[PDB]
């Protein structure tokens, strides 16, 4: 990915936004009675935390662009994945709006609580303005549809969330950059049937892990993913991401049958407008943030990868027996072989990935699956129950997580669901955490979730 | 794919693309 110009606002006309930049992030009741080293991302240029020029930094993770076009092993790549989707019978035709804004079972509403896009927020015009559930009406989306047009440029801002405190210095915060709500709109109406099969089918034939609920999808993965294990870590994977891996998701979309209309929806995103505060600039290659399907094309486009990583690197590969899924860059794969990833990493950066240990691993190990790692969480089998695997959140992001809060009314809700995270890694240590949150007065006050209970209630989800 | 092949070679250990 690569910017390709800036230019101000003044000349370029796009409507500047008007944040404050004041983090809504507060030391909780909990802030000094748990240990952690995180806080919140620097927000503007001059945050007197700040080691670096801000703006410089923001924009570091747009390394450049190294292939515009498939080579064979891209190609091959994107008709194994295509066929491989085929065998799902995805919906083809086009969503209705009113689906596409509202929903189905299986593709959730438009998110009422997050920003429309360019130009609303800045015109201070809400998604609630258009959008309201109890009607489930479309006439307002699209007179604002036929006001406004589509290919509107992304609105960036950056993410209010915390950071570690190198992160901080060298000001690595990140960026949220939403498309418009239009289209939104009208990229939900194209793929959202190929949405909703996604969604439904977490696993190893969509090769997809979005929308799946780790509960009781970990449980699945032993059983999808076996043989030899192995994983990896992108850095900026996102904007790292070559126009030619949009080339190649166009590919896989033709093959599995869509129009070529919707399939042109893909360049909006491959070649993108941003404003951020105010100036405007043009980015070529790399995958936006806030974008729909952002994490489903994602997903879709490391489905390729992986591919075009193996059969490039190695010879005698067959793609048949290579076991994935994928959420966004995070992968987990097996295959009947061992797979040496210190060389995909090498072939992968001649495609200018960036890629490197799993787990933060010194060394591209044996991944297995005591170490090996997945949305954040490990896999730990129940002791009474071995074939129910437990998603293993680390107790050390639980820590740095209770110290703040965006909002001090929100203590009892915050601290059950960091337990419902927490009670996985054991009753030994959710007992651990229970009794450090239980030793202060306000902690004592709170209802917190029983062990055994919480373990129950999971049991019946099988 | 990712579930059981069948026909109708064995596969052997991946061989790292040599030079090429
Ligand atoms: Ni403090
Ligand atoms: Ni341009």
């Amino acid at each position: 990915g690569e910017i390709q110009w800036v230019k101000p606002n003044k000349e370029t006309g796009r409507l500047s936004i008007n944040g404050p930049t004041r983090t809504k992030l507060e030391p909780s009741v909990f802030h000094d009675v748990f240990e952690g080293n995180k806080e919140p991302a620097v927000l503007h240029s001059k945050d007197p935390r700040l080691e670096v020029d801000f703006e410089q930094a923001l924009f570091s993770k747009y390394v450049g662009n190294t292939l515009y076009e498939p080579d064979e092993y891209i190609k091959e790549a994107a008709l194994h994945y295509a066929n491989q989707l085929k065998q799902l019978e995805i919906n083809t035709s086009q969503m209705s709006m009113e689906e596409a804004c509202y929903g189905t079972e299986n593709l959730e509403a438009i998110d009422l609580h997050t920003s429309a896009g360019y130009p609303y927020s800045a015109l201070g015009i809400k998604k609630r303005d258009i959008l309201d559930p109890t009607t489930r009406d479309v006439s307002k989306m699209k007179f604002y549809m036929d006001k406004y047009g589509l290919d509107l440029p992304y609105s960036t801002y950056v993410k209010d969330e915390l950071r570690s405190i190198d992160k901080i210095k060298k000001g690595k915060s990140r960026l949220i950059e939403a498309s418009s709500l239009n289209d939104s709109v009208y990229l939900r109406m194209a793929f959202g049937h190929l949405y909703e099969t996604f969604h439904a089918n977490p696993g190893t034939i969509t090769g997809s892990a979005v929308g799946c609920n780790p509960d009781t999808f970990w449980s699945k993965l032993p059983i999808l993913l076996p043989g030899s294990l192995f994983a990896f870590d992108y850095s900026g994977y996102d904007a790292s991401l070559s126009p030619v891996w949009f080339r190649a998701l166009e590919l896989v979309l033709r093959e599995i049958g869509y129009s070529e209309e919707a399939i042109s929806l893909i360049e909006g995103i491959n070649h993108t407008h941003h404003v951020y505060r105010n100036k405007t600039y043009c980015v070529l290659g790399g995958m936006p943030s806030g974008c729909s399907g952002t994490s489903i094309f994602n997903s879709m486009i490391n489905n390729i990868i992986i591919r075009a990583l193996l059969i490039k690197t190695f010879k005698g590969i067959d793609l048949d027996e290579l076991n994935m899924v994928a959420y966004g860059d995070d992968v987990l794969a097996s295959y009947p072989f061992p797979i040496d990833c210190l060389e995909l990493a090498k072939t992968g950066k001649e495609y200018g990935l960036t890629m490197t240990p799993a787990d933060k691993s010194p060394c591209f190990n044996e991944v297995n699956w005591d170490n090996a790692t997945f949305l954040k969480r490990g896999f730990l089998p129940d002791e009474q129950f071995p074939f129910l695997i437990h998603p293993t959140m680390p107790m050390r992001e639980i820590h740095e997580s209770i110290r703040w809060t965006k909002d001090a009314r929100n203590t009892q809700d915050h601290v059950r669901s960091l337990c419902l995270l927490a009670w996985h890694n054991g009753k030994q240590e959710y007992e651990k955490f229970v009794s450090t949150i239980r030793s202060v007065p306000v902690g004592r006050a709170l209802a917190i979730p029983n062990y055994e209970n919480l373990r129950r209630n999971w049991l019946e989800l099988f | 794919g990712a579930y059981s092949g069948a026909p109708k070679q064995v596969l052997k250990k991946p061989a790292l693309r040599t030079a090429t």
